[PDB]
RNA sequence: GGAGAAGCAAACAUUUAUUGAUCCCAAGAUUACCGAAUGGAGUAAUCCAGCUAGCAAGAUGCUAGCUAUCUAUUAUUUAAAUAAUAGAGGCGAUACCAGGGGAAGUGAACCAUCUAAGUACCCUGAGGAAAAGAAAUCAAAGAGAUUCCCUUAGUAGUGGCGAGCGAAAAGGGAGUAGCCCAAACUUUAAAUGUGUCAAGCUGCAGAGCGUUGCAUUUAUGGGGUUGUAGGACGUUUAGGCUUAGUCUGUAAUAAGCAAAAAAGUUACAAAAUAUUUAUAUAGAAGAAUAAUCUGGAAAGUUUAACCAAAGAAGGUGAUAGUCCUGUAAUUUAAAUGUAAAUAUCUUUUUAAAAUGUUCCUGAGUAGGACGAGGCACGAGAAACCUUGUUUGAAGCUGGGGAGACCACUCUCCAAGGCUAAAUACUAGAAAGCUACCGAUAGAGAAGAGUACCGUGAGGGAAAGGUGAAAAGAACCCCGGGAGGGGAG
RNA sequence: CUCUAGUCUGUUUAAAAAGGCAGGGAUGAGCUGUGAAUAGGAGUGAAAGGCUAAACAAACUCGGAGAUAGCUGGUUCUCCC
RNA sequence: UUUGAUGGAGGUAUCAGAAGUGAGAAUGCAGGUAUGAGUAACGAAAAAAUGGGUGAGAUUCCCAUUCGCCGAAAACCUAAGGUUUCCUGGGUAAAGGUCGUCUUCCCAGGGUUAGUCGGCCCCUAAGGCAAAGCUGAAAAGUGUAGUCGAUGGGAAACGGGUU
RNA sequence: UAGGUAGUCAAGGUGCCAAGAAAUAGCUUCUAAGGUUAGGCUAUAAGGGACCGUACCGCAAACCGACACAGGUAGGUGGGA
């Protein structure tokens, strides 16, 4: 898996968005498949970059309720659960295309 | 659907990774929040699934060059 | 499905409100079958067109026909529609009298 | 299983018959047939050793008496070759 | 195939498509993980590796490719051990077939015989059919493989002779097809035993004393398959020659070569194309209505046509042969799949009509004793077949059968292995039909084994319809809304 | 923390077996968490014909099965003799 | 079978044929609606009250001041389980035994960062599978070498702050 | 400062009989086939952290009882008089 199947998109939120203003975190959508070492390495090949650490979550899927064309639950459909991660530069390092 | 039907496999490379480069950036742009054209991410994810198979069939052999 | 007529056209309506009045046709809906005869099944509507408070109002605009009710209208006749193998082509004629279209 | 491993032989099963009467070949008014029931016929396996001189060493079978007996009459290799079985599927 | 497309329904704003899209068909690529799951392990969708290649490879890094087991065949002392290929594992058809296991509720107004019944079900096997299949048979008629129907026939028999169970032959049909091994002899040897003389050879002579001398087993070819014919011996023969019928040279025979016939549906096996407007899997063309009246809407009312190998069925604003799509009769095949036919290819006979002496013609088999089952037939006089425990033959100068048995007579020739078709079955695929259903009906399900219930096995619902078209009620009034009253 | 004599509420209850008062055990034949083993003519039972997924003198589900009943119930429009 | 209202799209004479051919009950089945009845309850005898704010609407929401209750808990921190019920914002068809501006209700968005924790891992208890061997109509049953199997045994961290 | 609960010291000590897990893990050590920087130990400097769970409820309207039910519901904290 080359280093563009890993990184999915970025995360534009509240949390983030201060977590990057204050100690320099960048945290981003990656693929399932991925773990520590290559999202590392895909960090490092996109952005010219080589991040401290990084960890990463498994955010489990949203269940939600159908209801008929009349309305009324007849079944469960959910989300599809997707991976998270969080990077960490040094305080020197800068990510730009945000 | 672009057309690269005469293009020999080194360029077919380099384009698939432009292309990858095109839609890693085209992503990033929509999650930043405004994309006017968001039907182009189909369209270059369907470029690079265009590329996979004609390189491979360079490999396989079926066309040659 | 497979119908034998081309957007552009100008056909005469057979049955309606607006009898054997003459139009062109802008659009054809192929899959509910229907087509949309330019000045022609000409409704009243109301538009919204977003939630916000500015404004609505009543514009007027073309419903879509059967396609049943049209029949091909040239040079001041109105008749079915063949097509013949000539010159390499699927070309169309009436059947009424057998021209080009 | 209870199965000769030469000819195939396995038990057999059938029914269990009590008899209650005469015969009338013996002047009695005749048998009365009673309650069945369900019952197996076993074959006899041996466990046979062979002493083989033409490899010099015994070699261990289950046969039944009958396939003995025939063993007995023809010669263990013709035997064998008869059934379409080989001394080294033994050992 | 031609103008839209972005699934199954549109909506909201973004593109593509005449550079031939979308879509349909054929083929190929990609094809995560689990699952027969097969590197090990495991709480199925996931951790742990061995080895090799590339990632600065590296500190439990990533990716690619191998290492599971059984059976058959040999590379070896096929057991042990690895190696080599070949065939299988599981699912699917809540169908069919074969083999093994085999009830119980009932009837007999009880029940124990019997019946139900080889039924349900379980298990082992494959196939598209399976099984069976070319008489040691039916059976007293002159027939002639096997299977499936109509009759025989509710007959013949059987049955605590109670209830019940229940043929076969012949005849008339559907459908057709017969064959191949072992053994008798011989060649090529090998392996294993035994053997130092007159042991091989068609027969005179010379050579010859071991062409491995004689046997068994393994492997190869010839030889042959039955109311007792095939081989060794009896001749015409033997197309014709080359080689040799222990070696050379002759009467005298085999091994090869002209000449022919068949063959992947049994009968030897492995294919490959051309070739068949043959077919399966996308398509193309396709006939013949105007007016008038009612009505929102005509296809209908009425007045006149036209087509028809097409007045089958749907949609079209009310009821269409001629409005649209289709329908009759025709017809698209690059590629793929399935079929025959033709040669190619493969294989075989490269010979038959012909008399008597010897050899073989299927061995723990036929049969008998005891214990069981299947035959319609429950021990009954109980044949016959299969079969468990025992015993045990003949060798055509023979044996089996002809419902106990004996004699005669008439038939047949087992103990080796195959065989298409007629026949069973439709989960399904396509094309069609119905005095079949129209939402409490019809599959449980027009929305699905979903919701729900139970730890699990498992059980299991209810809910179709605006209008011809959303053309979804702008705007205004009451009200927080909902909703209603107006306006459209 | 584990058990239920006696009494009462409750009994179309809050609970398809509790609660309100009380009592026994309370360093032991003890209580209990977390895994595992024994399945139907069988298991288990300091033994009452108890229990085995709220129902056990032979569990439950599916199939045979629409089992058999001399028993009970039901059996739909009309007229004439 | 005639006239009307309603209804807006198929029925049907005569003769003949064929049935899923006629319901008032089976403690019948399915659905709707009466009856009891605006009656019993509205779920423990720990208890609420005032003022103010939000809102169209407040005895039941929010805030504040009093009172009351638990306090080897009716408190706090972790399992067994549940699986978004967590936070922010908006809303009240239903549902909450009433009302509701509120909720574990609904809609949208957001939220779980590990070398030191718990697993994974290297080990074994009971137990399970298990080549070979042995025993059985099948299906399997026993069972050795092995391999799995924690509530057990094994390397490493504490304090404070921030949303 | 004084007093001192509950641990802990302590898998201690002292007595008793019912005589009270295993380990192929870990730690330590030993030798074969093979090795003699091939390794290992004692240090320093540099960096290598696997994969998953991580919210919240958890004596309760969020678990198990058809319920927002007077029930069951493991373990560690257990103030003051």
């Amino acid at each position: 898996m080359k280093a563009y199947d890993i990184i999915v998109s970025p995360m534009l939120t509240e949390k983030t968005n201060t977590q990057r203003e204050s100690i320099n975190v960048y945290v981003f959508k990656v693929n399932k498949r991925a773990n520590k070492k290559e999202v590392g390495a895909a960090i490092k090949e996109l952005f010219n970059v080589t991040p401290v650490s990084c960890n990463l979550l498994n955010i489990k899927s949203k269940a939600k309720v159908v209801v008929s064309r009349k309305g009324y639950p007849i079944g469960k459909g959910k989300t599809s659960s997707w991976k998270k991660a969080y990077v960490y530069l040094k305080k020197e390092d800068k990510i730009d295309i945000f | 659907m672009k057309n690269f039907k005469n293009f020999t496999l080194e360029d077919m490379k380099a384009k698939r990774l432009e292309l990858k480069k095109e839609y890693l950036d085209l992503r990033f742009k929509s999650v930043v929040g405004h994309v006017e054209n968001p039907l182009k991410k189909r369209e270059i994810r369907r470029d690079i699934a265009r590329l996979n198979t004609m390189i491979c069939e360079y490999e396989l052999g079926i066309r040659k060059v | 499905m497979k119908t034998k007529l081309k957007i552009g056209d100008s056909v005469k309506i057979l049955s309606g409100k607006d009898r054997g009045r003459i139009g062109k046709i802008a659009s054809i809906n192929r899959k509910k079958n229907k087509v949309i005869v330019e000045s022609c099944n000409m409704v009243k509507k109301v538009i919204k067109a977003r939630t916000p408070q500015e404004k609505g109002r009543i514009i007027d605009k073309e419903a879509a026909i059967d396609i049943s009710n049209v029949m091909i209208f040239v040079k001041g006749t109105s008749s079915r529609l063949g097509i013949r193998f000539e010159n390499n082509e699927k070309i169309r004629y009436l059947k009424k009298n057998g021209q080009r279209i | 299983a209870r199965k000769c491993e030469i000819t195939g032989k396995k038990t057999m099963f059938g029914n269990n018959v009590p008899r209650k009467g005469l015969a009338k070949k013996k002047g009695g008014a005749g048998q009365h047939i009673g309650v069945k029931t369900k019952r197996t016929f076993k074959v006899n396996l041996i466990n046979k050793k062979f002493f083989i001189p033409n490899l010099g060493r015994s070699v261990s079978i289950k046969v039944s008496a009958n396939a003995l007996r025939s063993i007995s009459k023809i010669g263990l290799d013709a035997f064998l070759k008869k059934n379409c079985k080989k001394i080294e599927n033994f050992l």
